[PDB]
RNA sequence: CCGAGCCUGGUGAUAGCUGGUUGUCCAAGAUAGAAUCUUAGUUCAACUUUAAAUUUGCCCACAGAACCCUCUAAAUCCCCUU
RNA sequence: CUCGGAGCAGAACCCAACCUCCGAGCAGUACAUGCUAAGACUUCACCAGUCAAAGCGAACUACUAUACUCAAUUGAUCCAAU
């Protein structure tokens, strides 16, 4: 039951507050995604800002 | 009689007299007296009630002439054969709420014509296939061969 | 007619009515079940062993061992603070209509949550957390009456059928004390106790009475006409002037907003043995029952 | 309880109307609640058992009967089942008929 | 349960029930979905669409529900702006 | 009758275990299973009983329900009519 | 000792043994695996679990795209952290 991979939290940079949790492998560098953000109704990019656990 | 500190009259020391809430403003956009107005149950079992408005429109004076020759282009599919502009409305069970509906769409009408809107509004889906239909029957269109 | 005259010249025949010939009216009183005899005795319906024969089920939602249905479903506050909500008891407007055709409210005085009680109107529950009575709007169009009624809570539809028809309609707060009081004021006169001045509107609820919209007791009456006009406008009618009716001085009275009862000041002692009423003069007392 | 003031026109807004003076010569009568209202009900038991009842009846209550009998039976198509009480002076009757009995009793005047 | 209290001999009420269920006057008994703020992660969003969702209890269930609690929670209550209001009562329903 | 005395009291201790459970007469009435420190028990369902409301239920004609595959099984499901 | 596939159980569903065999307690790709909503299936109860038209919003003029591949790939309530 080698931990691969850890479960992030992605913060918008809208400063809408919204976030969502996706999973990544451990070695890897932080992730910058571009999700949907509802609160503005478009696309934004996201940032990995803390680590919940360890899948 | 009995006063207290809380007493209107020194809450609110400018409106003194009991004569000051009640004074109809005398300083009238659509007069009733110039609208016909009926009721009639819908599809009764259904629960919501219906109110009609009609009124003649070139008869009307109380609205911009430009406007009445403005609304009866637009809402053209509303008037009928003698010249009325009818309004009806059944989205509730009082006769109230259903007669104040009809009311504001005329307001909404006489903003719409007064508004002068020409901006690019987004098209409608139903309406994109008829706009190829009339371009592809203006292709077929011949001219005479000797005019 | 002739059924009534036969149930009782068909009793002049028969013998005296006593306590011997009387008997209960059949279907009202089942037989008694006894554990005794073939059919009942035995084991006298218990069944066979278990918990079940020796009376010693386990309780009430306990099902054999596994988590209860009633525990592993999560906590939500759905009666999260229940008991301090406020409830207003709705009055319709076919309610009061009807009410005034039968005579049981008078439209020609005021007409406030005291009378509404004293007709059997309404049925106001204090101890239930019970803050007056909320003026609904069923029955607006068939509504055909000019009154001077008083509400904690209305609808701008219930409002409008009002002053359609030439009435006034305004909103005042009544705390649980005194809406005790106003609702039966007889039981209170019979305490001793000096009328009391009623309180304001907790800080949430200054907005609703300060605004004019919904005819707010505490509002400025110089608001009140562009309120009556928007109405009027809104829903088609024309709004008639009271100033010119008869009934004007009646319509316009209200209570202070210190005040319970009409005409009785807080401070006095209602003496109903001598049908009299006491006032306080002392300089103090006149002025902790006028703030 | 207060008797109703007299009124120009009748129904009134809220749709009462008093009762017909003198009163008809039927081999009833039914007379009116201490609130001055019609004595028909509505009764449910069971939860499915829909019945409508008819109280405060006098006289002959058995040609009541067949008056709603007579009443009812084109609205259903068949005879409604019913229960008379000589007793009590009720009659019980199967299914929802409240409006439909208290206008049929206004015609009447009672 | 407690049946008859030692002070007062009246039937009490199971506090466990009030904090998770709401009752309509009509007799349902409205709950929540047992895991809508667990493991989320690995749930898919039809599965978490149908767990944050307010469902209705069975006759079996509403009968214990009832046994559980007195009188005074199934009054006719009059809340201010309430939002499940006109859910208090039930149209078009035979049998 | 000391692996820990006797008496009284708490005490009508508790016991999913054994035993017992008192007049007459008629009627309907044998039950897939799941969970459970649970299989000597209980709760839900299923069966069973009573009252009520309503309209279909049982029996069943064609047509119709898989390839991979060893017994090319007895049959079932669905189903108007009757 | 929980979960899944096959046989026993041949053809709708269901079916046991300290019966016969093989497996699971993940991984990978996305980042609209966004919101919402008719109608339905359901491991014989409940709990849980499952499939989904239309619609909003996106994407799109190529991608068998508009409920990801994958068989199981999992843990209620209270409580704690935030
Ligand atoms: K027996
Ligand atoms: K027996
Ligand atoms: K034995
Ligand atoms: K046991
Ligand atoms: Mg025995
Ligand atoms: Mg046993
Ligand atoms: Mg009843
Ligand atoms: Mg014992
Ligand atoms: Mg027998
Ligand atoms: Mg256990
Ligand atoms: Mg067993
Ligand atoms: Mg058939
Ligand atoms: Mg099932
Ligand atoms: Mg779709």
């Amino acid at each position: 039951s080698k931990s691969k991979n850890i479960l992030v939290r992605m913060v918008s940079e809208a400063g809408t507050g919204f976030c969502f949790n996706t999973k990544r492998n451990r070695l890897r560098e932080k992730l910058t995604l571009l999700h949907y953000d509802p609160v503005v109704k478009q696309r934004v990019l996201f940032v990995e800002k803390k680590k919940i656990r360890s899948l | 009689e009995f006063k207290s500190i809380y007493s209107l009259d020194k809450l609110y020391p400018e409106s003194q007299g009991s004569d000051t809430a009640w004074r109809v403003p005398n300083g009238s956009d659509i007069p009733l007296d110039r609208l016909t107005i009926s009721y009639c149950r819908s599809s009764g079992n259904k629960v919501n009630s219906k109110a009609e408005v009609r009124f003649h429109l070139a008869t009307a004076e109380w609205i911009a002439e430009p406007v009445r020759q403005k609304i009866a282009i637009t809402h053209k599919n509303k008037i009928n054969r003698l010249g009325e502009l009818i309004l009806t409305s059944e989205s509730s069970r009082y006769q109230f709420r259903n007669l104040a509906d009809c009311l504001q769409k005329i307001r909404d009408m006489i903003t719409e014509a007064s508004q002068t809107p020409k901006e690019p509004t987004k098209e409608d889906v139903k309406l994109h296939r008829i706009r190829i239909e009339n371009m592809n029957r203006e292709r077929l269109r011949q001219k005479r061969i000797h005019s | 007619q002739g059924g009534g005259a036969r149930a009782l010249d068909l009793l002049r025949g028969l013998p005296r009515v006593s306590l011997a010939n009387l008997k209960p009216n059949p279907g009202s009183k089942k037989p008694e079940r006894r554990p005794r005899g073939r059919r009942r005795g035995r084991k006298c319906g218990r069944g066979h062993k278990g918990e079940r024969q020796r009376g010693t089920r386990p309780r009430l939602g306990f099902e054999g061992g596994q988590t209860p249905f009633y525990i592993r479903i999560p906590k939500y506050g759905f009666n999260e603070g229940h008991s301090f909500r406020r409830q207003y008891k709705p009055l319709s407007l076919n309610r009061l209509q009807y009410l005034i055709d039968l005579g049981r409210v008078d439209p020609s005085q005021p007409i406030d949550l005291t009378q509404l009680v004293n007709g059997r109107g309404v049925t106001i529950q204090p101890l239930k957390r019970d803050y007056g009575v909320q003026l609904v709007e069923e029955g607006a169009d068939t509504f055909t009456a000019k009154v001077n009624i008083e509400v904690q809570l209305a609808s701008e539809l219930a409002i409008a059928a009002i002053e359609k028809n030439g009435g006034v309609v305004t909103t005042a707060f009544y705390d649980p004390r005194s809406l005790d009081i106003v609702c039966k004021p007889v039981p209170f006169f019979l305490r001793g106790q000096p009328i009391p001045k009623r309180m304001l509107p907790p800080e949430e609820l200054v907005p609703y009475y300060t605004d004019a919209k919904n005819r707010g007791y505490l509002a400025d009456p110089a608001k009140f006409p562009e309120a009556r006009l928007e109405l009027a406008r809104k829903y088609g009618y024309i709004l008639p002037d009271i100033t010119k009716d008869e009934l004007f001085k009646m319509l316009c009275t209200r209570k202070d907003p210190r005040q319970i009862f009409f005409g009785l000041a807080p401070g006095w002692v209602v003496n109903m043995a001598d049908k009299k009423i006491l006032k306080p003069t002392d300089e103090n007392l006149l002025k902790y029952y006028t703030s | 309880i207060p008797d109703p003031p007299k009124h120009e026109h009748y129904p009134t807004p809220s749709g009462w109307q008093p009762p017909r003076d003198p009163p008809p010569n039927l081999p009833y009568f039914v007379r009116r609640s201490r609130m001055h209202n019609i004595p028909v009900y509505k009764d449910i038991t069971h939860g499915n058992r829909q019945m409508t009842v008819i109280r405060k009846v006098e006289g002959d209550i058995w040609a009541l009967q067949k008056d709603v009998e007579d009443f009812l039976s084109p609205l259903l198509g068949k005879t409604p089942v019913t229960q008379v009480n000589e007793v009590t002076g009720t009659l019980r009757i199967k299914g929802y008929f409240d409006q439909e009995l208290k206008a049929w009793l206004l015609e009447k005047g009672f | 349960l407690t049946y008859f209290s030692a002070r007062k001999g009246k039937r009490k009420t199971v506090k466990a029930v009030i904090d998770r269920f709401l009752r309509l006057h009509c007799g349902l008994w409205v709950r929540r979905k047992a895991g809508y703020k667990k493991k989320l992660w690995k749930k898919t969003p039809a599965r978490k669409k149908r767990l944050r969702e307010f469902v209705f209890c069975n006759k079996t269930q509403s009968k214990l529900l009832d046994k559980m609690t007195t009188s005074f929670w199934k009054r006719r209550n009059w809340y201010v702006d309430d939002p499940y209001q006109k859910y208090h009562d039930r149209t078009n329903l035979k049998v």
